[PDB]
RNA sequence: UUGGGGCCCUUUGUUUCUUCUGCCUGGAGAAGUUUGACACCAAAUUCAAAUUGGUGUUAGGGGAGCUGGGGCCUUUCAAAA
RNA sequence: AUACUUACCUUAAGAUAUCAGAGGAGAGUCCUACUGAUCAAACAUGCGCUUCCAAUAGUAGAAGGACGUUAAGCAUUUAUCAUUGAACUAUAAUUGUUCAUUGAAGUCAUUGAUGCAAACUCCUUGGUCACACACACAUACGGCGCGGAAGGCGUG
RNA sequence: UGGUAUGUUC
């Protein structure tokens, strides 16, 4: 049922249970990275959690929590073990990850906006009334 | 020293458990500062049934907890 | 008489009077006549020893302890000689004095 | 039969703990390395470890704080050591060690070879000349 | 007339303690509460010839590698079954009971 | 007199706590009203017997001597009972 | 575990140490004490409760032992069903840093009493 | 109705002189039947005409000062 | 004697009826809630950074790192970083306080809306709602609000409101978007929507 | 005062004592510091604003003066061989 | 914030280390900026003392875990009783075999539970420090650098 | 000789 359009409460509860039970801080990143590709109705809360968790990073070594190191070295041309002045290095990391998140946000925003403005803004009843009811 | 707060259990059916299994369901008529429990119309419940007289008093040393069987 | 309403700082005299003329007549007789007593404990550790001191908690100092217990599997008796012992009154089942 | 080990970790303050660490890092699952609180046997002028590793020797002198020495049963165990590793950096606490054949063998090596005690007297005389 | 004050005069005494679980504890006394909560250092404790609860209590204290060597153990009063004093100590001088002597002089 | 732990148990009234009994039954629920004798009353109680099964009581009241421990929430990690040098603003005569 | 617990310390001096307290069952609680009383009721921060199973007990009887660890967090344990307590791990900050922190707490408490005296006037 | 404290409950139970079933500790302990004649503040209950029956052939016992620390439950048979 | 560590108020000999009444009064509630909020805010806002460990780096790492490039550091003034961090703090607290409430307003005309979603006829936690009403012993707290209660009883059946479209519903809320990334919305819609 | 070389800038609010200006072609400037000041939370007064209750910070290094203590050397007195 | 009403309550005591001697106060008790000894606390202080403090001449590793993955890994073990009907082994409250009506509770879990074993990844901690890449030792190791963390002993 | 909490008016 995890691909439901109005499943914001389910995924908020599941991320709450991961953030409360898990102590490794790895499964939360994985599930939220999965949510950043799913066309949900209440989706911008998960993007806001993603953007404030990128802001809540502490060092470069947590970038392996996002992806693998070879995908960072090939696609973003960035190394984890690059030692030196890591201030603007981490700032450029945040800017490039914010650009990738913004592009995927445009994709998911176009999908959700299309589904809402064409289809989901018309259906007013989503429940089982009775065998005697009438639907317009 | 302090009187225990069993005022909400005044006219309600409770179920004491005794030491791992002896579930005595009764009606709490009174208590002390020692958790000695006075029960009217007691009933032993086993996982069978056994009646325990009209009134009874139960020592607070063997009393572990008590379930409020009736709504408050 | 209630315990809290007797007096202040004179309860030790009543405790000594109960020691001299109460159930403590056997622990008093063993420490002044140095006779050996047999204390049976709550885990089959029977102690043959002489009493050195008395306590309100029946905490007893024992000298030349010969203790004995029985392992039941098959049936063996294991003993041990301990020079000095301070026994707690929690473990004591009973105290027997020989004439 | 002494081997000079260079680029070793500097400051564990106890000597026998560094001995346990070195016998742990030579070979895993050793008899004396897996069990702490074991009395270390002293060998005067008893096999202590497998692969011929007899004992070690460190010091707290300020000139050679890092490097130390090790001694074996005979030259065949040292040749087996250098034929088993064969220019390969064996791992310790954080660093890569380097081994070599020392220009002066151990005094325990003199105890092994001469019993197949004058050099100890010569070293006492050299220490007497240096302390004067 | 509590004999915990007798154990308060037994600092730096190298004793053993048999507990009610069955464990023998060899160590030196540091201090003892008047509720007989005794602390010990330089301790080795052993469960002799069984009780699996006592074996769990023996192993799950850190420092096993069945003699377990521990640096510092506090022991509650109700878990103390008996305590064996060294025979070299003189019981005639440590049991003088100066509080009982002052109580007898106050009478 | 009372002491710090009974004041901490009286501090977390109206919060989701988890008890364990001496038999092995673990309770979990909202603390109604704790006392100095630790005879504590819980509400919306979920219970786990030592046999293993899980049940639900509505309004439990356990005696203080049959409690192994109780877990308070983590925001009571920082409490003024834990302050060692908190002075006292002029106690009355 | 080469911690070298203090040779003349008591429960007022062992505060904020990562204890490893043993009970009558053997259910060992590991955590920092922050308070005690006359009955030795111990609050335990970041506490974990470890046990051994019944099948592991046969292997423990005369190697690796798979203990069962549950996480309790901040708990408050009673002094009736406990047996012994030891000191397992030292805390984060040192004795001099705790001394500077206690002096800062004393100065902050004196400033708070001066603020209460200023608000009372 | 009202509140009936356990000391006055045992006091009315003493006045009425009903037949008494006194329970005790578990499987080692033996259920006693008798009639109450005296008690105190530590619940050391004195009973008469005592017949003991084990947990599921009773033997007479006479007059008994049963101590407090083993008393579990009191009923009127 | 009894001393409240929160309210900094003393008391007479320790009576349970007085101590129970002390934890109900509004001043103790305000001081306790503010103290818990400030201690939680302090343990969140305390940036316990790691103590740095700088070692003498390798030679070839220095010839590789000092020849690749030199990056540009961005930095802002005091009022700019203060305003940005204040906006980030209000965004973090409004994300910590919010929750998705689409299932409550999306099943509003359901026949079992008065048995689960009403939160007062709930079975397991409805007695907790009916127990502490905060009985408003002040007359101003009862005379302040003059709106309707709209308390939906459990006994509401399917006979009431048979056709959910004739009784005027609400159009559902649009999927909210981030205001910082609102400039990339498709400005041209697919279909013509009026009003 | 200038210039060169080496390291660090995670100080992630780019020094974190605070406020203001301001920064990677740089690492800065001005003011203040325990009956005070700074930042924040919560509220009814129907924007903002103002009032009340609390929370946390007011730091680190070096130098002149004063003082306590530890070790060595020198001068003088008393005592013992 | 002032002024007033209402609800509850209005307090277990004694003392602040021990021993010996001298003096004072009308056998017993109290005091001495009275004297000697022991012990406790605080602040300094030293013992060639005891333990620990992570490569950078590399892309590592020590301690504690994962409430992380491979992993539904491999090997084992359980997943309700009673009455009756059509046959029935049968000392049981027909237990055993196939099918069903009915009766009381009826952990989820069998991708479950226990044991065994390897590999990978990630978290918290440090002096990631000052000189040098060096030929010492039977009285087995010049512990004779600046410190920090824990502890022992000794002095004021 | 008092304390805690609550409700009105300035």
């Amino acid at each position: 049922v995890g691909l439901h359009f109005f499943s914001g409460e389910f995924w908020d509860l599941y991320l709450e249970q991961i953030s409360s039970r898990c102590t490794s801080s790895k499964k939360y990143w994985n599930v939220l990275r999965k949510i950043l590709e799913i066309p949900l109705h209440s989706f911008s809360k998960f993007y806001a959690l993603w953007l404030q968790r990128i802001d809540d990073i502490m060092d470069l070594k947590q970038l392996s929590q996002l992806t693998s190191k070879d995908e960072l070295l090939k696609k973003l041309k960035i190394d984890i073990n690059y030692s030196g002045r890591k201030g603007p290095y981490l700032q450029d990391a945040k800017k490039k990850l914010k650009k990738i998140t913004k592009e995927m946000y445009m994709v998911v925003q176009y999908q959700v906006l299309e589904i809402y403005s064409i289809f989901e803004s018309k259906i007013y009843i989503n429940y089982y009334t009775s065998p005697e009811t009438l639907v317009s | 020293v302090s009187t225990p707060e069993l005022k909400k259990y005044m006219d309600k059916k409770i179920l004491l458990n005794i030491n791992g299994s002896r579930k005595v369901a009764g009606i709490l008529r009174g208590y002390d500062i020692f958790l000695n429990v006075v029960l009217d119309d007691a009933m032993e419940i086993n996982g069978n049934n056994h009646q325990l007289g009209l009134q009874t008093v139960i020592r607070g040393n063997s009393i572990i907890s008590l379930e409020a069987l009736d709504a408050i | 008489r209630p315990k809290h309403e007797l007096s202040r700082a004179e309860l030790e005299e009543l405790e000594e009077f109960e020691f001299k003329h109460g159930p403590m007549s056997l622990i008093n007789d063993a420490m002044v006549t140095r006779t050996p007593v047999i204390i049976s404990l709550r885990n089959n550790h029977k102690i043959i020893a002489r009493v050195k001191a008395f306590d309100r908690h029946c905490n007893m100092v024992l000298e030349n302890v010969k203790e004995l217990w029985t392992e039941k599997k098959n049936v063996i008796n294991r003993e041990r000689f301990i020079s000095k012992l301070f026994l707690r009154g929690d473990s004591v089942i009973v105290v027997l004095k020989t004439p | 039969s002494a081997l000079y080990f260079q680029n070793l970790p500097s400051r564990p303050a106890n000597k026998e703990n560094y001995t346990r660490l070195l016998l742990k890092h030579i070979n895993p699952n050793n008899k004396y390395a897996i069990n702490p609180s074991l009395p270390l046997p002293h060998n005067k002028l008893l096999l202590d470890d497998q692969m011929g590793l007899l004992e070690v020797s460190i010091s707290r002198s300020s000139k050679m704080t890092n490097q130390a020495f090790l001694t074996f049963v005979t030259q065949e165990e040292a040749d087996r050591f250098l034929e088993k590793y064969t220019t390969t950096a064996l791992k310790v606490q954080g660093r890569k060690v380097r081994m070599g054949k020392a220009r002066t063998n151990s005094l325990l090596g003199l105890s092994i070879e001469m019993q197949k005690y004058n050099l100890d007297i010569k070293k006492v005389l050299k220490a007497r000349k240096l302390k004067r | 007339m509590k004999l915990v004050n007798f154990l308060k005069k037994l600092r730096n005494e190298q004793v053993t303690i048999e507990l009610k679980n069955g464990t023998t504890v060899w160590g030196t006394l540091q201090s003892v509460s008047p509720q007989m909560n005794a602390i010990l250092t330089d301790v080795k404790l052993t469960l002799p010839q069984s009780n699996g609860i006592a074996m769990a209590s023996l192993y799950l204290t850190g420092g096993q590698q069945n003699i377990a060597s521990l640096q510092y153990i506090n022991i509650r009063g109700n878990t103390i079954r008996q305590i064996i004093l060294p025979d070299s100590l003189n019981l005639d001088s440590l049991l003088v009971d100066q509080k009982q002597l002052n109580s007898l002089r106050r009478s | 007199m009372n002491g710090i732990p009974v004041k901490l148990l009286n501090e977390a009234q109206g919060h989701i706590v988890s008890l364990e009994l001496t038999t092995g039954a673990t309770y979990r629920g909202k603390l109604v009203e704790s006392e100095d004798s630790m005879n504590v009353q819980l509400r919306d109680v979920i219970a786990t017997e030592p046999q293993g099964a899980v049940t639900h009581m509505d309004q439990i009241f356990v005696r203080g001597s049959q409690i192994k421990f109780i877990v308070v929430p983590d925001l009571l990690k920082n409490a003024p009972l834990f302050k060692k040098n908190s002075s006292r603003p002029m106690p009355p005569i | 575990s080469k911690i070298q617990v203090a040779h003349s310390s008591r429960l007022a001096n062992l505060i904020d140490y990562k204890l490893r307290v043993l009970t009558q069952d053997g259910r060992v609680y590991i955590g920092q004490l922050m308070a005690f009383d006359k009955h030795m009721n111990l609050v335990l921060n970041e506490c974990i409760e470890e046990r051994v199973p019944k099948t592991q007990l046969d292997k423990l009887r005369p190697l690796n032992i798979k203990v069962e660890k549950r996480v309790l967090g901040l708990t408050i344990l009673r002094g009736e069903q406990i047996l012994s307590t030891v000191v397992e791990d030292k805390p984060l900050l040192s004795k001099k840093e705790r001394l500077v922190r206690d002096k800062k707490e004393k100065k902050q408490a004196q400033k708070q009493t001066k603020l209460r005296k200023e608000k009372e006037k | 109705k009202a509140m009936v404290p356990p000391i006055n409950c045992i006091f009315n139970f003493l006045q009425q002189q009903t037949p008494v079933t006194i329970w005790l500790f578990e499987q080692i302990g033996i259920r006693i039947k008798g009639k109450i004649v005296g008690f105190d503040e530590f619940m050391n209950v004195v009973i008469d005409e005592a017949v003991e029956i084990p947990v599921n052939k009773g033997t007479p016992l006479g007059k008994i000062l049963l101590k407090g620390d083993n008393i579990t439950l009191i009923t009127s048979a | 004697r009894y001393y409240c560590e929160y309210c900094h108020s003393y008391l007479t000999h320790d009576t349970l009826s007085v101590r129970k009444s002390h934890l109900v009064g509004k001043n103790h509630l305000r001081i306790t809630a503010d103290y818990y909020r400030n201690k939680a805010r302090d343990i969140i806002n305390k940036h316990n950074h790691k103590r740095r460990h700088i070692g003498k780096r390798g030679r070839k790492e220095r010839e590789n790192s000092s020849q690749n490039e030199t990056l540009k550091v961005t930095c802002l003034s005091n009022k700019e970083k203060r305003h940005i961090m204040h906006v980030k703090k209000m965004n973090q607290k409004e994300l910590a306080q919010t929750s998705i409430d689409t299932l409550k307003l999306l099943y509003d005309g359901s026949p079992g809306y008065s048995k689960v979603f009403v939160d007062a006829n709930r079975f397991d936690i409805g007695d907790l709602v009916k127990a502490s009403k905060l009985p408003q012993r002040a007359n101003e707290k009862s005379a302040h609000h003059s709106f309707k209660q709209t308390s939906r009883s459990r006994d509401e059946t399917c006979e009431s409101n048979p056709f959910p479209r004739l009784n005027n519903p609400k159009k559902l809320e649009p999927p909210k978007i981030l205001s910082q990334w609102s400039n990339t919305i498709p400005k041209t819609s697919i279909f013509y929507s009026v009003d």
